[PDB]
RNA sequence: GACCCUCUUAAGGUAGCGUAGUACCUUGUCGCUUAAUUGGCGACUUGCAUGAAUGGAUCAAUGAGAGCCCUACUGU
RNA sequence: GUGUAGACAGCAGGUCGCAGUGACCAGGGGGCUCUAACUGUCUAAUACCAACAUAGGAGAUUGCAAACCCGUAAGGGCUAG
RNA sequence: AAGUCGGCUUCACCCCGGGACCCGUGAAAAGGACAGCUAAAUGUCCGUACCGAGAACUGACACAGGUGCCCCUAGCUGAAA
RNA sequence: GUAAUUCGAGUACGCCGAAAGGGAAACAGGUUAAUAUUCCUGUACCAUUUAGCGUUUAGUCUGACGUCUCAGGGCAAGCCG
């Protein structure tokens, strides 16, 4: 599907433009972050994937048009959530 | 004399310690409104500020003056702000802090009613209501502390975006380099203990050791308070 | 309202788009006009204008299209004849 | 050379490493490397005066860094 | 043979010399240790290193009319934070 | 003195469009465009030679250094300046 | 403000700062011992004022923008008959 995983060509990922440095942690922690930022992120008008990443915490949607400020390296933050969640059903309560 | 340290070098101001001012878009401020009025007012784009490193809002307000915002999460272009004593309590109004429910967060905070906001403010940060008592509320800042602050000050509703910026390690001096050059820090930064005896009060030795205690007190003189300053404890948990 | 689509895609006139169905709605011979929730505003504007009965949908246009037997999505549909179907029934 | 005691003017070195870029005695003793080695590597070690962010141990890739050995090459 | 082309790739036979990248140009290689992780900086004119820097780890002060600092003062740096 | 024609290629130059990257986001103002057409008149001031370097600069020199390799360069061999 | 200034930070109003940033408009040939898009021949172009003949949309666009990488078109140089 994707280039050649090898038996060996499987644990680096992204992280293997860097070659023999900067050791194993940082290494592991740039590529998982880079998985997650490159997913295929979903709107909320549309409800259509088509959200990329256009600058630091800048995301839009390529269909719809949408633009929205966010995270940094993902579009939607757990604390973001919480607080969507908790006004939510404050509201819905009355 | 020997010579003064980097902190009083800062402190008269010479060019390799003073912030490069003109790359920076704009300052960061509340909208100016007079008693009893309710302005409003719908975004018109989302851009970047070079200055902290995340997004700000553009607003063109209905008398006509536009204005930078600081940016809370989920502000998108169209939407309509209604900052004023009589908006509702939504992601995006600034309204007083006063008749803000308890459990809700908020950001960009004043000290005095009318200052335009100097407490939460970096990346992903912000703040929560507890108590409401007559006089005063306490809101509990990221920092971990009490705050007593007065009923009649405005602050944002939601978190400031931009949130996770420090998950991504430098792993290199080259990233960090680029960084430094919109700041007024200096990098790279020498060690106290490998200058001389003139540089600074750690300096010199046949080998790098500090000598004297690092803990200074509170009274020292300026170009002593170097190490840890007046700590009240040291180490790790163990 | 969901298993009379089905039979209203069996049997009876229908047509998926916006465009054809501002076309049927102003000609007047789509007997309803289905909308999905989340459409655009700028729709809804011939949906007033248009004397069609307006049937909502509850949800969301993204399922909206599988439902109606097609993998794209689906803004607002209507049916012309319902043959074999009573989605009208749930409408008018 | 244990362990009961000590000298305990606060406590008396845990993992590790160890003749070290730190070992005075000293060219310390044994093995591989040479016809022959105050050398290099490995092992022991009663450490004049090793030791845990005065960071300990080890470490792939990198080095106009510092030692020793093999092969090819040569007027060294 | 591929290709619109420029060109590129491959084959069969013959043949010369001591020698066919024939001149010019153009890595010697391997093994065992110590040391610094790496790319970078350095005594212009005797020291390019194991020294300095670095990413990573930890600690301390401060809720902003703050901590730290410059000025005799008026006022300022950090701070369009 | 001929002074007619075809073909191949084309950078290191011009136009146009796409993609990727950023804990870097990559100037401002005068000026110009959108209502101009015809006619005559006006367009002041300063520089302009020559060198620009193994002899015109700087290092006391007609100095093997430095400023300037700052910007450009034909045929064959060859990946190639 | 300073004992005081020819000294000192800030604020308001001005004004300067790029012969490699922005930028209204010209090319070929000839002529001298030494000057040439400057002089001469030919063919052009752009502004400000005056007079005549008409008119705004007046708020937007442009000037006006990073590093890397790639397709398409064109052309100076080059080569072949
Ligand atoms: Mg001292
Ligand atoms: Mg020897
Ligand atoms: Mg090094
Ligand atoms: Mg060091
Ligand atoms: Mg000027
Ligand atoms: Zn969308």
């Amino acid at each position: 599907m994707a280039k050649k995983f090898t038996k060996k060509g499987r644990i680096s990922r992204s992280a293997g433009r860097f070659g023999p440095r900067y050791g194993r942690k940082d290494r592991k922690l740039v590529a998982d972050l880079e998985e997650r930022m490159r997913a295929p992120h979903v709107c909320t008008k549309c409800a259509r994937p088509t959200v990329e990443r256009i600058g630091t915490g800048i995301w839009k949607c390529s269909k719809c048009g949408h633009t929205f400020a966010g995270g940094t390296y993902i579009p939607y933050t757990s604390v973001g959530q919480t607080l969507l969640r908790t006004m939510k059903n404050i509201a819905e309560a009355k | 004399m020997g010579k003064r340290l980097i902190s009083q070098n800062r402190g008269r101001g010479t060019p390799t310690y003073r912030a490069p001012s003109h790359k920076y878009k704009a300052d960061l401020r509340h909208p100016r409104v007079d008693e009893n009025s309710s302005l409003r007012g719908e975004v018109v784009g989302i851009e970047h500020d070079p200055a902290r490193s995340a997004p700000i809002a553009k607003v063109a307000f209905e008398n006509g003056e536009e204005l930078f915002l600081l940016a809370s999460e989920g502000i998108a272009v169209g939407n309509i702000i209604e900052c004023g004593d009589d908006a509702e309590v939504k992601p995006g109004n600034i309204v007083p802090i006063g008749n803000v429910p308890e459990g809700f967060f908020i950001c960009n905070v004043e000290s005095k009613p009318n200052d335009g906001g100097k407490f939460v403010r970096s990346s992903g940060v912000y703040a929560t209501v507890v108590t409401h008592e007559a006089t005063r509320t306490a809101v509990s800042m990221p920092s971990g502390n009490i705050k007593w602050l007065n009923p009649k000050c405005r602050a944002v509703v939601g978190i400031v975006a931009g949130s996770g910026r420090v998950d991504r390690p430098w792993l290199k001096a080259g990233k960090k380099y680029h960084k430094m050059k919109t700041r007024a820090a200096k990098y790279p930064r020498v060690s106290a203990v490998a200058m001389n005896p003139r540089d600074h009060p750690f300096g010199g030795g046949a080998w790098k050791h500090p000598g004297k205690p690092t803990t200074v007190s509170r009274n020292a003189p300026p170009g002593r308070k170097v190490g840890l300053i007046a700590a009240r404890r040291t180490g790790m948990k163990r | 309202v969901d298993k009379s689509l089905i039979k209203a895609v069996k049997t009876g006139k229908v047509i998926v788009g916006a465009n054809r169905t501002i076309d049927a709605a102003a000609n007047g011979s789509a007997k309803m006009v289905v909308l999905a929730s989340n459409c655009p505003e700028d729709i809804k504007k011939k949906i007033q204008a248009t004397d069609i009965p307006v049937l909502e949908y509850e949800g969301t246009s993204v399922e909206l299209g599988p439902v109606c037997g097609k993998p794209f999505t689906i803004a607002a549909m209507a049916i012309l004849d319902v043959g074999e179907s009573d989605i009208l029934a749930a409408t008018a």
